[PDB]
């Protein structure tokens, strides 16, 4: 009903090297409102029971579809043989998941960083088009390790009130290097900063800001379940000695520093 | 639910045999969220410790053929905490779920002091004595070792025990009968073998823990193989787990010599595995001529030699 | 074939580290319809026995998920047949081919009699000794008692001595020694794990031996979590088995600590299973930074402690 | 390229209660020629990885296909994912496999005897074609459990200088009973027999005609390989002690009694 579907398969290309966009149609879409959720996707393989975590990139409501951009492994993974998938194939999904970001609770008058990097970037593309509806300053630091990852640039740049800002390691576009390098040029105050991709950019984030209060950072992690009751996918809270936080049901994403719920 | 599907076994009136296994439904409030608890005949929360542990680190899980792995290291909230919040919200949302009570422990005296209070809880109607924890164990390798624990334990509890044996032994006979004979009230079984798994890029373990439990239909004919060689010498009960995913299974665990049913790993597959089982027992039954499961185990149980 | 792919191990100069697992590829004469059994580096034929078996009743299969049970009853024609026809027909059509032979027995006497012939043969370059057959087993769970008869074998074999290991054990570290100390040269790991299926129409076993051996990608896990258990304290090289499905799997093994890989239940599902992995196999090296097997043993191996 | 081959199938009905007939079409119908010859098929699921050996039913030379008749279990068997081809869908095939029917070894001037029951009835039409295009007398006995079972009544009526009899258990179609009955009442001199079914029907045709020479029994067994290195799939010879037969290489079709070769 309202936590599992057989969605249907609308579209599935190749957007960037080994990176697929998939569009989902489904009621499923009807529960969605905040960015940064994920869904529990089902491989077409009766030996691979796990379901594989995807956050929702973006969604229609009154097309009542959903987009999900994800990279695939070789032969023997799953997302190899999800990206198989034809139009009008069922996919087993189980979503909504997880805490997504805080949205409708900061002002129109606000400068908005938003730091992403390979498939990381995915679900920050629904949280700006959330934050364009209300109103200020949006910066967009994309990183990349090559051109021929890089993903969603022709819709990030479509939004009014953004600036967007490309960066690649090896294979250059735009400024070459790392995320870091961008952080270092940004001379505005920043009131609230929303981050998702690799553990490495994460703490490099979140050392520079270390204070600031609005410090969002969508994490990662080997699941199970999806709901919280594995225990699998467990990370530490304020410290080693308090709470262990589930990134599938207290999470993603989480407060400032090595983790504050 | 019906007649046909209700088993009695010891502490143990369950409408029918279907039982969440231990670690895989937490305490039970995720999956209340899904569906009616009540649908079920009985849960198996998350190992109790005296004290709380957070764990092995991560990563807890892999991915198998048909399985996967898990090394959680027990991670629980204590005593306390669970006969205070965990419990309590189980019998008050929940009154007639009967609980069974995992317990676990790194030596005797915490095995005991956890048996000795869990069973004041209204609603845990019997305890499962974890001496299987793969990644626990070195309790559920020797029979005069696991025979001493049982007895302990036996001394101090409300509530009947059960034990919970490992596959991996040479002969799980010898360690079943002493259990039986140290007092246990039943016996569930199997826990999880045990598995790697290695990252070819990093040619490191993907389980911080390297070694992990393999749990999935993937064990079924070992559990089947177990339960049926236990079985056949033993008097009490036995509640079989591994690898079940369907109605068909559950019959399979009663022709092996099962009384009740675990479903653990499937869940994660299908968060409603329960209740679909639940469902389609009785159409199975009609068409391999089974009246009722209590029949069923009568049955299988005089067909022996 | 290539340097990348060619292994060296005790008597076996192997072109590529891919054999054939024993009861999986009869003699050779099936598979060789299919493609030319050079390209392999080693096949491990069927059980040899001192006296003809015809093996156990019907059925001798059974399918699980993502594996599957056997109860064969080690059928073989005979030392004398296998002596006079089976060998010389490999050593005819394919002179080049290193033969592993697998030895079986009821008894110490039976064991001696087959090694102490089996090595005249001019292509059998290394004997696999079989103490692990499940349904063999009853000299694989003992550590003094393996190394009985692996020292006396070792006293009449004329080629190396490689000690097939069961999972089906407590602990397998003490056997490893045990076995390593008596003069083995070599390991192979490992074998079935037992399982039993039920027919539900009948309620009896579908294997008319009741318990049966389970192999396929199921297992994988568990010849992992054992071959590395072991690599870290045994001098001697292993061949590992159990799962192997494709070239990942085949570089999983190796991270787990094994030399050679030999691919079982795969044939069956797909016979040209290893020619495949043998293809496939640079590619993935080149894709992992692995200049040559040969290294990655070394790399492995030091990458201890 | 003449041992395996990804078929496409062509079209799948339904044709009785549980009973798929499907069609494929490959080049491996090239290789055939001999009736009773079986083709092992792979199920569409990672998890199941042992191939389900089926008969060749019939085969179209000219059209390039062939055709298989098949029951199928509940959803956790095989056979049952395999009814849920649709057309183009394709199939991985192993064949064609095994000893078939004797055919070309027979005079213009024979009586035959065909007899077949359940799912043994397939592989008998293709040797009835095969024995049209020959010449003399044949007479096929086939029993049912029930009439909702029955099978290729329409094609094999419609062949020459063949005498059909049906037979039905219980849900009553020809005459009531078993095909032990009809066995009762022919008169003729039977000069050779082919027999597929259940083996307490082969059981009561090897007794009835113990010595006939020229007495062919099509058996099954549980197999794995396929094509006789497993070992699994295994029979006894004339009596006990002697060689030991494999269905899947040896046979399917076996000499006269209790089984010689
Ligand atoms: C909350 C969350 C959101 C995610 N959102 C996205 C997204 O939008 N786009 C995207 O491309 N990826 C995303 N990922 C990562 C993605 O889940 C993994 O890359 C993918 O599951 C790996 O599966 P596989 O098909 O390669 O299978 P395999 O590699 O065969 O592995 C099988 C098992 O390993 C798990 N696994 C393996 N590697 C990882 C990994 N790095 N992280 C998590 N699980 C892993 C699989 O999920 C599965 O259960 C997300 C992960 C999480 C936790
Ligand atoms: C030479 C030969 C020819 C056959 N020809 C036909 C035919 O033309 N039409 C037809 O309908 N059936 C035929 N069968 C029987 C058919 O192979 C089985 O009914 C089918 O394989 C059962 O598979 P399943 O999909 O139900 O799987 P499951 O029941 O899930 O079982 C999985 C495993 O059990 C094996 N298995 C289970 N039951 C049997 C059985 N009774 N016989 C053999 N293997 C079994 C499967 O092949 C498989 O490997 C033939 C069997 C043989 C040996
Ligand atoms: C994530 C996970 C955690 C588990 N934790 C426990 C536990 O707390 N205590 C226990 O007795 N068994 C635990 N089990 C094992 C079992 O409940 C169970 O025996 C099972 O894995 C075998 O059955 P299954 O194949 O249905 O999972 C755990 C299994 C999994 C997968
Ligand atoms: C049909 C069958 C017969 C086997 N017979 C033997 C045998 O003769 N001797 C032996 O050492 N192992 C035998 N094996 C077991 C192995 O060769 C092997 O260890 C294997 O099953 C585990 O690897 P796999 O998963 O690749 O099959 C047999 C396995 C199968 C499936
Ligand atoms: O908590 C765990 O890791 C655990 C405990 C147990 O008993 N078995 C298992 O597979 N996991
Ligand atoms: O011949 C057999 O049955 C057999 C022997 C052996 O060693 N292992 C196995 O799985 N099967
Ligand atoms: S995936 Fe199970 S608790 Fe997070
Ligand atoms: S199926 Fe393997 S020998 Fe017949």
């Amino acid at each position: 009903s309202q936590l599992q579907e057989m969605m249907t398969v609308v579209s599935q290309r190749e957007v960037a090297y080994n990176i697929f966009e998939m569009v989902l149609k489904g009621t499923l879409v009807d529960e969605m409102d905040l960015p940064g959720q994920f869904l529990h996707l089902a491989v077409p393989n009766g030996a691979m029971l796990l379901r594989r975590p995807i956050s929702i990139s973006s969604w229609d409501k009154r097309a009542k579809t959903c987009t999900i951009l994800y990279r695939i492994g070789d032969e023997t993974t799953g997302t190899y043989k999800l990206s198989k998938l034809e139009s009008g194939a069922k996919v087993d999904v189980m979503g909504p998941l997880g805490n997504g970001f805080p949205v409708a609770e900061v002002t129109s008058t606000d400068k908005i960083l938003i730091i992403g990097g390979g498939i990381g970037v995915p679900p920050l593309y629904e949280l700006a088009k959330q934050l364009e509806k209300t109103g200020c300053q949006m910066t967009i630091l994309l990183g990349f390790a090559s051109e021929n990852v890089k993903i969603l640039e022709n819709e990030f740049s479509n939004l009014k009130n953004v600036t967007l800002k490309i960066a690649t390691d090896d294979g250059s576009y735009g400024t070459k290097g790392h995320v870091g390098m961008l952080m270092n040029e940004i001379d505005f105050e920043v009131d609230a900063l929303y981050t998702c991709g690799a553990p490495a950019m994460l703490k490099a984030v979140a050392k520079k800001y270390d204070q600031l209060e609005r410090l969002y950072i969508s994490m990662e992690s080997r699941m199970a379940c999806g709901i919280g009751a594995c225990y699998a996918c467990v990370e530490h809270d304020k410290e080693d000695e308090s709470h262990a936080l589930k990134v599938c049901e207290d999470g993603p994403v989480f407060l400032g520093k090595q983790l504050s719920l | 639910e019906n007649n046909r599907l209700s088993v009695k076994l010891p502490g143990l009136d369950l409408k029918n045999p279907i039982i969440p296994a231990s670690g895989c439904f937490g305490f039970g409030e995720e999956y209340a969220k899904y569906y009616d608890l009540n649908k079920l005949g009985s849960i198996m929360v998350k190992a109790t410790t005296l004290h709380p542990r957070f764990g092995n680190p991560t990563p807890r899980v892999a991915e198998t053929a048909s399985g996967m792995l898990n090394a959680i290291g027990l991670q629980n909230p204590g005593l306390e905490v669970i006969m205070t919040e965990k419990l309590p919200w189980l019998n008050e949302n929940f009154p007639e779920l009967p609980i069974i009570a995992n317990v676990a422990g790194s030596e005797e005296a915490d095995y005991v002091a956890v048996c000795a209070k869990i069973g004041d809880a209204a609603n845990v109607k019997a305890i499962e004595l974890n001496i299987s924890c793969p990644n626990g164990q070195a309790f559920g390798t020797d029979p005069e070792v696991a025979a001493a624990l049982v007895k302990a334990c036996k001394a101090v509890s409300k509530v009947p025990l059960y034990v919970k044996l490992s596959p991996n032994v040479t002969d799980i006979v010898p360690i079943a009968k002493a259990v039986e004979a140290a007092g246990a009230d039943g016996l569930t079984m199997i826990n999880t073998l045990m598995g790697v798994r290695f990252d070819l890029k990093t040619r490191q373990p993907i389980l911080a823990n390297i070694t992990g439990g393999l749990s999935g239909p993937a064990i079924k004919p070992v559990a089947l193989k177990l339960i049926h060689q236990v079985a056949q010498d033993v008097d009490i009960p036995i509640i079989g787990m591994g690898g079940v995913a369907n109605a068909q299974d559950v019959l399979e665990m009663y022709m092996a010599g099962a009384s009740a049913v675990a479903v653990g790993t499937a869940n994660f597959a299908d968060p409603f595995v329960c209740p679909k089982i639940i469902d389609k027992l009785p159409e199975l039954m009609d068409q391999y001529r089974i009246e009722s499961l209590e029949s069923l185990i009568q049955e299988v149980k005089e067909g022996k030699k």
